């Protein structure tokens, strides 16, 4: 769940 | 070239031809063809998680994917992957699980080679450097630094109190301290650790690939056999471990955790052996369907009826390869925390009542029919995200059932049901309590995250009260489902058909917008409603009774409609600023029954007093814990309050909950449903006479039960937006109470919605999409939250900047202004071909057809609720977009966005923390010490005229 | 000739204006007012010749003469020269015409007595009567008669004058239409001018003049100032026209009438002809009967008529007519059921008279009314300079020079024989009944000659008469109890350390806001209190506004029986509504205002509803609403303009539709919702203290919280409605068609700007330079109509310029000639010399600057500033100090930018009202859809 660039 | 599949199982609704294969180095490769796709994509999944970090340095896999995007040797430019991918309407992203790591992108129409070779060099040969390792750990620090206050602390506290010699008790993120500070405290190098990690694990057979191609299933198989052949098998066996981390010393234990936001929850953890090998009978989904099921006479509904429990999610939670959990996770009321032993007593009452009768054939047959119908009409998929999913489960299944995962079930064997049903015993329990009532009672604290808890190991009193004598309460098994669908007939296209939804009914009570589905041909049709009332948002008190009533309606109707939500009929009923809202979607057969029951339960509505007194408190503790939330989220909320005609703060509504009582609310529903107006679209597979029948039954039920009258057309009104002065620099700061970061949002307002002025702001916001990320986050390292784009509220469009960081906020506002100046300097230097490349990237990004039916219903409804009614704004706007010059964008820039501009509108919100390359001259700011006074002396924009 | 006769005049010692009465040898009554502290001087002349001395062939000659006497003297034969001399020096003249009086009056800026009197005296020496005056004032008279066509007062009055003896001069016509002025005379060849000179020479010059001069010079300056210019009046010894017999001579007694009205009204009119008691001013039995009949208290007549649900309100008393006869009237309202039981009503009236005939006369009532009028004489107020002289010259004919001030405010003796005689006159043999009602359709044939209303002789039969007289008994009717509302304390309170000349904010909370100002200048035993109760729920929906209306209406209907005895004692009040909240005013003596205001607040907090009263008020307001189809189209134009140029506006159509929904449980739910949570704002001004001001405000909000649990508002929901912004270029218009009046109104609005200190005086000075010449050219020269107005508009903090004209024209023709007048004024600016400019700007200066004359006047200006949240209490002096630093060039620049046809900022919009026979504005909501909104002016 460690995403890169976050979201939106 | 080892193995080729002939034909695999696909749902007969799809049209995408498939192919599976395997390469010389043992890579599982899946091929997807699509003749009518518009954004091709691919993905990869190395079967290495954050559970293979060395013990000294923590979080290498996440730091490695985080460092891999920057820099190779065949492309030494820092951003050529990101720059080429953003020149072509694409975006790349990645994450690490505990077991594997996903790499995936998407790209434009045919640019497969120029982005696949960039995604391939990713694993063929990567090159790092000093610079990147020096300015990347700051972003990983912001990563950990947003989660030091994030209660999703409970995860690491489940990881912690286990077997501290076990590889499950490991940390995934790194906080600049274990990553940077510890290894140079003792002289351990990092780059050598990264090259050893990558060359040992990642380059082997382990990863599987999938590519969503346009051309053929033979044009691209010889493409991927010559392009990923360099990565060489290192014969690495898959890491696994048969020993479950929960040893009997730390079983039968009940912790007590203290949160930051005021919540109350109860976690009941069971360990079970691995059931991933049994993916055909799936006993865990059976027990998940029978334990965690709301409705008449079930585990949740009794705890509702005794006032202890709001909700409870059951099911089986996955873990690592060797072991697996089983969880019944509950939330609690005010007096639910007094009776925890009785709650878990009722849980074993329902377990033994389900153990006395055991397996059931017809529940399995029902569930298998429901999964088969849910598989046969699988809606269309977005090509990015989908290939990452089907690459993410490709390691487990053979080539035939790559698609049919958790949809098709072959056998019902009750022996495995009895095996998993015996492992649920109160000698295998681990209770975990979360409550803010434990402020001074916790002995132990977490080092990694900083939470406090206890050890109250349960003495055998309550064990031999749990398993002693368990006959039944008033529980029962769920009954036959009646919302399962039987009509799957696609109604033939009407002789008179419209490409865009047409106004068909126009009365002073309602209006409609109707379109039979022409593209998708699925036997399912969504329908949604917007009810209006001038009394719904008059003052805080009337804006507060609305949420309480609406919420208690959803509470009193979940018992009925959970079988509809389980059969494939989903609804959503929430409030809005203007009035309330309704949206019912799902299969085409049982929409009337459901909508009707929703209306007659809406109008003829009584109040259960204890339920109201629970929901009132569950909302009062949901307002006041907004202060424990992100600084930059406070900033976005603050801007909305000062930029609208009327809005009420979160301090007003929690003040006016000291007045809501049962008789006041009870007289409010006849005031809200007395005069109102309906607006709706109906979409999907429905005829026009049945559409008029739907709105007929709706407004006739509201007529019959509510005595509804139509509103006057002069009180169908919207809200307006404050007009900033021609030269403006507005700012006011507030202080986030619990987060140690700061945040800022600054707003450049241009103008109203025109058809010649949306392409100015959209093209200028596309020309700074990649540079803003690179300069603010990749280079200057201003934080992890960087976003800049068009904001459109009440029609008036403005370009904004969202960024939150450790730095003081006026430093950020200065370096934003420096980025503006450097940006226009880079704009005036650019050539024609790159400018046409940006125009083509926006003409592909915006002219893009939606795949799912709800993805165009949310394209129609989102503009029908804005009263513009412009359905063809995807064609004519981009047909205007093709004729633009570089000079025209510079003109847009000078008098609107520049520092010397004559028409310049700028307002700023600073949210600062608990204890708080050439920037230009900036005019002295005006401080807003009162929100209402600022709005008063300023004009309001006109509303957008409809099309 | 110079003859003088006067002495000391009894003036109540509060008054300081020095007086002198005399009489000139040519038979002219003269009073002299000397107040060196008045800003504007005035003068008035009353001629005791009315439309009762008209020629029998030509009707309404004296009205057309008092129109014709304006223009033209031999010393100043120019047309507007009087009107222009009063436009320079701020003057304004206006005269009326009655059955026995014609009364010229005017005012002047500071000192221009010689000047204006030179333009006022030689009306009597040399009238001119030229071609153009004649031919223009006949259209002015015809438009005056045209607006009095649908005016029901004049209509019922003419029907009362004309349905008696058709030979008696009471049955003559007062005003005169276009037929008598220029249709019958020119076809019979009779010269009007020679008849006018006959009338003027024989009648005016003879006697009975009533010159009076409000001057500020001295006791002699104005004396030899008026005696110089009144010697050209020469006596003729015309006898006093009096009537020795009543019009109704037993031919028209015991008769009914059935009247058909335009407006949906229903009224009952009882008339008794009675002989002359004007000589009997010692006891004044007619006002004694009006006191005892028209009282509204416990056991009163109107109390039982209300308890039977027949009668809304009543009025009775002495109605004087000609010199000879007088009338005694009782005029009662009718409900729906009341129309059915008319004879019952009249029987109860007779029962009441018989109760007065039973217990006979009373003495302590006469002493009580004597003491109450004694107190009301002691403390009066300085009347405004214009019209005070006209009032004193109107009554100068009937009273000796010592009784001209103790006019009706003193009673010498008690005359029980007179009360018995007028009680003997009030009998059913003498009664005259008339009934107005809409339900009289197709039933009344006998039409009135001039106006055209319809009636019936329809003599009352004898069984109804005889049932009234012999069958007479008493029910629940009793004489009024002692009011106990008489003021007893008249002490003045000295000014404390808080010596402010402007109201200071002595208390601010989130609950209330309190402003305070002790009386420095007037020193009266009085106090004035104003209260606003702000709440959001007032103007949310047409239904909530109707509920608020009905709420205050039935609150007043509840409180009237208690309040009337205190109002007779000199403490008046009003409850009305705002679009924002509720409005409470309490004015009167300081002695009992705390007890009255206390019970008003305690009353409207804890409030109950009666059934049939709520039904009568409901029906009544539904009628008052759908009446609004029948009013004057200039009001229609002003109504549609105040619709379009505010934020939200509910039409009377929506208000008519929403009324049906209102019920009783629903209103009883609405009342505590409104009163639950609200804001207060108050002005306290009078002879009071700071601590008692705090205590009264405290008392009020404490009673509000004690009763209905009042909570304060949040300071973000105190929102005031804004105003739409017209586009920089473009003129908007739309139309509304009237049904009743065959007249087309038009209002031509111009948006300038918010009120800055410069823009107020730009607009005021340009408004005054177009004020008097618009009256000169449009009404006088162009003869457009009678209601022609121009000037500023003050609304929602936004300035404006307007032209309200109602006439019978095509509306676009009239718009076109308004633009022609604007071009005429544009060139009439640049040919202006310096002298016209400077006298004009001095006119503006003295027009704005003036001290108050009553605590209610100054209190109304301070309240009018507090309700607009401006608070600029001394804007007068600052704005005037700015005002003199202006140049002709500045006015030209202002006109070109916003008012010129070729203007880069012309924000213009008109409303056309048609009779029964740019861009358009289809939906008002769509018009307001895409227009921006103005900000609100910041406080001080």
């Amino acid at each position: 769940c460690s995403l890169y660039q976050l979201e939106n | 070239i080892k193995r080729i599949g002939n034909h695999i199982t696909k749902s007969p609704e799809d049209k995408r031809e498939y192919r599976g294969l395997e390469l010389a180095n043992g890579i599982k490769v899946l091929l997807i063809s699509d003749p009518t796709t518009d954004k091709s994509s691919a993905a990869l999944d190395v079967h290495i998680g954050s559970l293979s970090d060395p013990p000294n340095i923590a979080g290498l896999s996440h730091f490695l994917e985080h460092m891999l995007f920057l820099g190779t040797k065949k492309y030494p430019k820092e951003n050529e992957y990101s720059q080429f991918l953003s020149e072509h309407a694409g975006s790349s992203n990645a994450f690490t699980s505990g077991e594997h790591t996903n790499y995936y992108f998407d790209v434009s129409h045919e640019h497969l080679e120029g982005a696949l070779d960039r995604f391939a060099q990713f694993f063929l040969s990567p090159l790092f450097d000093e610079s990147a390792k020096d300015r990347e750990v700051n972003a990983v620090d912001s990563e950990h630094e947003k989660n030091v206050m994030n209660d999703a602390r409970l995860f690491q506290l489940e990881k912690a109190t286990g077997n501290p010699k076990h590889p499950f008790s490991k940390f995934g993120t790194g906080n600049k301290y274990t990553l940077e500070t510890r290894p140079n405290q003792e002289g351990i190098d990092v780059r050598q650790e990264l090259l050893k990690f990558h060359s040992a694990y990642y380059s082997s057979n382990l990863m599987a690939v999938v590519v969503l191609g346009r051309e053929s299933l033979d044009d691209l198989t010889n493409l991927v056999v010559k392009l990923f052949s360099e990565v060489e098998n290192k014969n690495v066996p898959l890491p696994e471990f048969p020993e479950h981390p929960f040893q009997e010393e730390h079983l039968k234990q009940l912790y007590k955790i203290v949160p930051i936001k005021d919540i109350r929850n109860l976690y009941v953890t069971f360990p079970i052996p691995d059931l991933q090998k049994y993916y055909k009978s799936n006993p865990g989904h059976y027990l998940g369907h029978l334990i965690g099921h709301e409705g008449p006479g079930s585990l949740l509904s009794e705890l509702k009826s005794k006032g202890w429990v709001n909700t409870l999610v059951g099911g089986q939670k996955e873990g690592a390869r060797g072991f697996m959990f089983f969880i019944i996770n509950v939330d609690l009321t005010e007096e639910g925390l007094l009776h925890v032993e009785d709650i878990i007593l009722h849980m074993f009452q329902y377990i033994q009542k389900l153990r006395a009768e055991g397996p059931q054939e017809w529940v399995f047959q029902e569930l298998k029919d429901l999964n088969a119908v849910a598989f046969r009409f699988k809606d269309k998929e977005r090509p990015r995200g989908y290939t990452s999913k089907i690459a993410g489960i490709l390691h487990y299944y053979p080539l035939e059932e790559v698609l049919t995962a958790e949809y098709l079930l072959e056998e019902f064997r009750p022996d495995l049901i009895e095996m998993v049903l015996d492992k649920l015993r109160p000698e295998n329990v681990r209770v975990a309590i979360v409550s803010k009532s434990f402020e001074g009672k916790t002995d132990r604290t977490e080092e990694w995250y900083g939470t406090q808890y206890k050890q109250e190991a349960i003495p055998d009193e309550v064990i031999k009260k749990w398993q002693n004598a368990d006959l039944n309460g008033k529980f029962k098994l769920p009954t036959k489902n009646e919302f399962i669908p039987t009509n799957f007939e696609i109604l033939p296209l009407e002789k008179e058909a419209t490409p865009y939804p047409a106004l068909i009914k126009d009365t002073a009570m309602s209006k409609l917008w109707f379109k039979q589905d022409d593209k998708f041909f699925l036997p399912k049709a969504n329908l949604n409603f917007e009810f209006f009332s001038p009394f719904a948002y008059v003052d805080p008190l009337h804006s507060n009774m609305a949420y309480l009533y609406l919420e208690l309606l959803k509470d009193s109707l979940n018992e009925y409609a959970y079988a509809a939500e389980l059969a494939g009929l989903s609804y959503d009923l929430q409030n809005t600023i203007y009035g309330m809202y309704l949206s019912v979607k799902g299969y085409n057969d049982k929409q009337p029954i459901l909508l009707k029951k929703i209306i007659e339960k809406m109008a003829t509505f009584e109040i259960d007093e204890k339920r109201f007194e629970i929901i009132k408190e569950a909302y009062m503790r949901s307002l006041n814990n907004f202060r424990a939330e992100q600084p930059h989220q406070h900033a976005m909320y603050y801007l909305r309050l000062l930029m609208t005609e009327v809005a009420w703060t979160k301090d007003e509504l929690k003040e006016a909950l000291d007045d809501v009582t049962l008789p006041r609310l009870k007289a409010f529903i006849p005031q809200l449903l007395s005069r109102l107006h309906i607006e709706a679209l109906l979409h999907g597979n429905i005829t026009k006479q049945a559409a008029l029948g739907i709105m007929q039954m709706v407004e006739d039920t509201l007529i019959e039960h509510a005595h509804t009258k139509p509103l006057l057309p002069s009180q169908l009104v919207r809200y307006r937006e404050v007009q900033l002065p021609d030269r403006g620099w507005f700012v006011y700061q507030q202080r986030n109470e619990v987060h140690n970061n700061s945040g800022i949002e600054i707003y450049y307002q241009t103008d109203m919605q025109s058809t010649s002025e949306n392409m100015f702001l959209e093209l200028f916001a596309q020309i700074i999409s990649e540079p803003a990320f690179n300069t603010l986050r990749t280079k200057e390292q201003l934080g992890y939250i960087v976003f800049s784009g068009p904001r459109r509220a009440n029609g008036i469009q403005g370009l904004r900047f969202i960024i939150q960081s450790e730095k003081p906020p006026h430093y950020l506002e200065s370096r934003v202004e420096a980025f503006l100046i450097t940006m226009e300097k880079s704009i005036e230097d650019m050539t024609e071909e790159a400018f046409q490349k940006h125009i083509q990237a926006l003409a592909i990004r915006r002219l893009d057809k939606p795949k799912k039916l709800s993805a165009e219903s949310a394209k129609y409804w989102g503009e029908i609720i804005s009263q513009q009614y412009n359905f063809d704004r995807d064609n004519t706007e981009v047909a205007y977009l093709k004729t633009l010059t570089k000079e025209d964008i510079i003109k847009f820039y000078k008098e609107m966005l520049a520092v010397d501009a004559p028409r310049r509108h700028k307002v700023s919100v600073h949210v600062l923390a608990r204890e708080m390359s050439q920037a230009p001259a900036l005019p002295q700011p005006e401080v807003i010490q009162n929100m209402t006074e600022f709005k008063r002396g300023l004009p309001l924009f006109p509303l957008v005229k409809p099309h």
